[PDB]
């Protein structure tokens, strides 16, 4: 009765497909398909671009920093800060370690997995797939950089 | 006996130094912020050593 | 050439911790407790 209750929300992610990565998959084939191989001749070995923009969205998902930002932008967070600092950083330290990940094994041929921890079902799905959004707007952000940079 | 065991326990508690610890995790940087030093290398490499010495190296890349 | 360039990407940022890891009195009150 005295513990506080635990509801957890599970999701699993693959690679996205072609049509919703955008211009982005038009920019950097522009870049690497006939720039890089036909003016320089590094023959390097790449992954697609599909499976490098979801290794970097779960490079983000997992990502310490990534949940710190989230469990500090959301409303389930600045509703539960009491004042004292002692309070509210363990508060965060505890709310961001409710979020677990499990990376993708080949043998067992899985796919990644998150796991969200809230008090109530509702905000355990919701604040989930706000996370989830979040993760991929910061790794989309990090691939247009990248891109720039390029 | 356990009382003074506990007490002892208490007293090295109270007497050895405080350690607090911070864990940071990093990984390789980005292209936008190594800087000039990225083309600079290019140089060196990408057009120079290839080209003009042709070594058939295996290399990893910059960042 | 640049002064000075970052080399590094941060993933974990280091923070403040919330809790220690030397003493931890309830641990070393219950153990060194329960030897006598």
């Amino acid at each position: 009765y005295l513990v506080k209750q635990e509801w957890g929300a599970t999701s699993i992610t693959d690679k996205p497909t072609v049509n919703m990565l955008g211009g982005y998959y038009s920019q950097q084939q522009f870049l690497r398909n006939l720039d890089a191989r036909s003016f320089s001749s590094p023959q390097p070995e790449q992954p697609s671009i599909s499976a490098g923009a979801y290794d970097e969205f779960i490079m983000q998902l997992a990502a310490y920093d990534t949940r710190r930002d989230f469990w500090l932008q959301t409303d389930y967070y600045k509703q539960r800060l009491e004042g004292d600092e002692k309070a509210d950083a363990a508060l965060l330290d505890e709310l961001v370690n409710n979020i677990q990940f499990t990376a993708r094994d080949d043998g067992k041929k899985t796919n990644d997995s998150v796991k969200l921890v809230a008090e109530t079902s509702s905000d355990s799905n919701t604040l989930l797939r706000q996370y989830v959004v979040f993760a991929s707007q910061r790794a989309a952000n990090h691939l247009n950089e990248e891109i720039k940079g390029a | 006996i356990g009382l003074l065991f506990a007490v002892v326990a208490l007293g090295y508690s109270y007497l050895v130094k405080q350690e607090w610890g911070a864990t940071s995790i990093t990984d390789k940087p980005t292209v936008n912020m190594l800087g000039g030093y990225y083309s600079q290398q290019q140089f060196l490499r990408n057009l120079d050593a290839r080209s003009f010495s042709s070594p058939q190296p295996e290399q990893p890349s910059i960042s | 050439l640049e002064a000075s360039f970052q080399t590094y990407r941060y993933l974990r940022t280091p923070e403040e911790p919330v809790k220690r890891d030397s003493p931890r009195r309830a641990f070393l009150m219950v153990m060194w407790g329960a030897i006598g």
